[PDB]
């Protein structure tokens, strides 16, 4: 499990967006960046925790 | 009928019978070289001397001198990026590298491609005082962003010993790139090769001459220990480049235009 | 190629009475290294091009 | 060949004929010709994108309609989808310097609904109409109906929520009509949507459904350059 | 097939999933689909004009420049054949919603000359030049023509009044340059015709004679669609 | 294994070209060291997953 492939193909949770009632024929839900780094950070004043 | 062919060729009877006859002399280098040289390639695989650097020159007491070097060497001669500062025609003073011409500088601008490892060599001549146990390094950088050639000093005389090993973090010799380490009272001598990491290039331009003020995606940052107390004034480190083995230049366009003229007086 | 003492069994400078092909042309396969490669695809007498 | 070139390079003498595209050159002389012998390998080209190319562009669907039902609310909605295909800005750039067309213009009818929503409503085509002075194209009457159900038709439901594709034959009299002239595309056949009521929902639900019409022209023939603008 | 239709149209359920062109609908339901069954004949398209088509259109000749040698007087010009085929405005509509290209641009010279003129022109091509700080481009020196015969180049005279086609290789250290980023095409080498002496005639004529460039992509590879215009 | 002058005979970092099996999982049999084992019983190729 040292493997780099066997360590990124596992699917793992990133974020979460709505569809809300109010969303129309061409309506922009998300956009997202094709990348590897995909994080998710939460500040609270002195820290700010980065989860990956 | 080859009347306007851009490489020419109409052979007109010229005063020889025998043509070529100097490729069926087979024993001609038994007699006056010993040797043949056909290619290039084979040629820039001798290390030539390129450059000294001098570590107490940039900080104070005792420190850890880095210096961030290009991986190709840089260029001989009048720069507008120079690192050093000689007088001019005009009598005043302009920016000058006192680096030696190499073949690989020679070569590289006449060609439009480039690709390969090259190779360095640093030999730390000089004098030195009886109380020094340094460990010369060499480390590689990243290939996104190249650094000019730049000389730092990191101070290692501190009250607090974490405020030695913030300046050792500093560094990148602590880093996870390749890094060869020896020590200076044992052997003096690194023997590096850079190899070409790229983002997604398959070559770089090789007509780049302003490699001083820019740098290369191959550049080194060489560090050694220096004490400010004298006759460490005369510990130098000298350079000498070569070229590795998947080393090629592309194709070739003419010879750049020269210059020349000897070293100017340094100011 | 990386092998003991690769320079004993080399010709390595010069004359070496069949090497006198130096009007030969090198022929480089189409992803060919310069170490495990046309030093020894061309011929012997390769080394002298600087592979 | 031969005469003082190396491996790099080539200097050659070419045909006096050179045809490439539309354009020919005949040559009073055989010209010189200097290759600089550059054959690119593999993996420097990016492989199975030949799907959306520049040849089969007009095979991209574009959303022509949008609409949407809501409950109590009938939809009667006309529109004509060879103006709406080739009256699109980015086709219109790809259909510009040619003069012919001949195409056939499939299209497309995506109804999302809910098991709780019904009714129902009919989505016809009129071929040809350039000398029509009958099948009226005017308010809801449901005896239009009668006469629209023999057009080639669709029948969209919201409770199935399902089906909806039509072909849309060329049928025109001449063959390869002309893309300069003005309303070159307007009277080739249109589609009209009629309900037949009303649009229901069963738990007093109030939110709208959308109807989407794509189309997309089949096997294009675009063949003639020329240099007037293609309206 | 069955339920109720005649010899003269079609109804069937097509698959779930519908690909055309970068557009593929994955639908929750078999649609419903109406084929007016509509097969033309022969006889109802043109046929042999396959040449000029819209897929191979960057293989189209544009003439990018014209000059004109007068007796007494020196060609000396400076252009680049990349930014003069990609920034045509014809051209420039077709790459309009890819990104990637990598063409391979081939150039054509063509002089009219006579048996009385004579003199000779040199056209060379620089490559890459995108950090390169060599290779100057500046005022007529003759000193400048033995740098430049070692680059690709073409010799033009009007005594025979013949010759000149250049391949122009796509030298670049990346595959596929974008299209949408400025001075895309820019810096990707460069012509420069440089004149020996200057255009002489043997009878005192002074008439001039014309030199002209035309440049076309040969090897086109255009594949990633994107919504930016391209510049 | 532990042998002489081991470096020389591996492909050893890179391309060689049948070492395009990246995606090829290592099978670990069920009481095998690092050294004397799977390097030489999956394959030539089994020192670029670190054996």
């Amino acid at each position: 499990e040292l493997t780099i492939h066997s360590i990124a193909s596992r699917m793992t949770f990133w974020r979460q967006f709505d569809w809300p009632e109010s969303a129309v024929t061409d309506t922009l839900l998300a956009s997202m960046s094709v990348q590897p780094f995909c994080i998710d950070t939460v500040t609270a004043s002195p820290v700010t925790e980065i989860h990956s | 009928d080859n009347s306007n062919n851009p490489v020419g060729g109409n052979p007109i009877d010229n005063y020889g019978t025998e043509h070529a006859p100097l490729l069926k002399e087979d024993n001609q280098y038994l007699v006056y070289q010993g040797e043949r040289i056909v290619s290039f390639k084979d040629l820039l695989r001798r290390y030539q001397y390129l450059n000294s650097y001098w570590p107490q020159e940039t900080g104070s007491g005792f420190r850890y001198y880095t210096l961030d070097s290009p991986g190709m060497p840089i260029y001989r001669g009048w720069d507008p990026n120079g690192i050093d500062q000689g007088q001019d025609s005009t009598a005043g003073n302009s920016p000058y590298n006192f680096c030696s011409m190499t073949l690989l500088n020679y070569l590289a601008p006449a060609f439009v491609c480039q690709r390969g490892s090259l190779r360095h060599k640093w030999v730390t001549a000089g004098a030195r005082v009886n109380s020094t146990a340094s460990v010369l390094s060499a480390t590689r950088h990243g290939v996104l962003f190249p650094l000019p050639l730049a000389e730092t000093a990191h101070p290692l005389d501190n009250a607090l010993v974490g405020d030695r090993r913030s300046e050792l973090q500093e560094m990148q010799r602590s880093r996870l790139n390749g890094t060869a380490i020896t020590p200076v009272r044992l052997n003096n001598t690194l023997e590096i090769e850079l190899p070409y990491y790229s983002i997604g290039q398959r070559f770089h331009a090789s007509r780049f001459l302003d490699l001083a003020g820019t740098g290369d995606t191959q550049g080194v940052e060489i560090a050694c220990e220096i004490s400010d107390g004298g006759n460490d004034a005369n510990y130098r480190l000298d350079q000498f480049v070569s070229v590795g083995e998947d080393f090629t230049l592309g194709m070739f366009v003419g010879a750049p235009i020269m210059y020349f003229y000897n070293d100017p007086t340094a100011t | 190629e990386f092998k003991h003492d690769g320079l004993i069994s080399k010709p390595a400078s010069a004359v070496a009475k069949a090497a006198d092909a130096l009007s030969m042309i090198p022929y480089i396969a189409p992803y060919a290294k310069a170490t495990s490669m046309v030093a020894d695809k061309i011929g012997k007498i390769a080394r002298i091009f600087g592979y | 060949p031969s005469a003082n070139d190396g491996p790099s390079f080539t200097t050659s003498k070419t045909s006096q004929n050179t045809t490439s595209e539309n354009v020919h050159f005949v040559d009073g002389d055989t010209p010189w010709t200097y290759d600089v012998a550059a054959t690119p390998d593999e993996t420097s080209k990016l492989s199975g994108f030949d799907d959306a190319g520049l040849g089969e562009f007009l095979s991209r669907p574009i959303k022509i309609q949008q609409y949407q039902w809501t409950p109590g609310v009938q939809l009667f909605q006309t529109f004509n989808p060879w103006s709406d295909y080739f009256g699109n800005a980015d086709v219109l750039e790809k259909i510009n310097r040619f003069r012919n067309l001949r195409c056939k213009l499939c299209l497309k009818v995506l109804i999302n609904g809910n098991s709780f929503y019904y009714g129902r409503a009919l989505l016809s085509y009129n071929p040809y109409l350039r000398n029509d002075q009958v099948t009226v194209n005017r308010s809801f009457f449901i005896q239009d109906l009668i006469a629209a159900s023999n057009k080639p038709h669709i029948l969209l439901d919201p409770c199935s929520s399902e089906g909806g594709q039509m072909c849309l034959p060329f049928i025109w009299p001449e063959n390869y009509l002309d893309i300069t002239s003005t309303g070159w595309e307007d009277q080739m056949g249109e589609c009209i949507i009629h309900d037949f009521d009303v649009l229901r929902h069963a738990n007093g639900g109030t939110d709208p459904i959308t109807v989407s019409i794509f189309a997309w022209a089949e096997d294009v023939s675009l063949l003639i350059p020329t240099t007037v603008a293609a309206q």
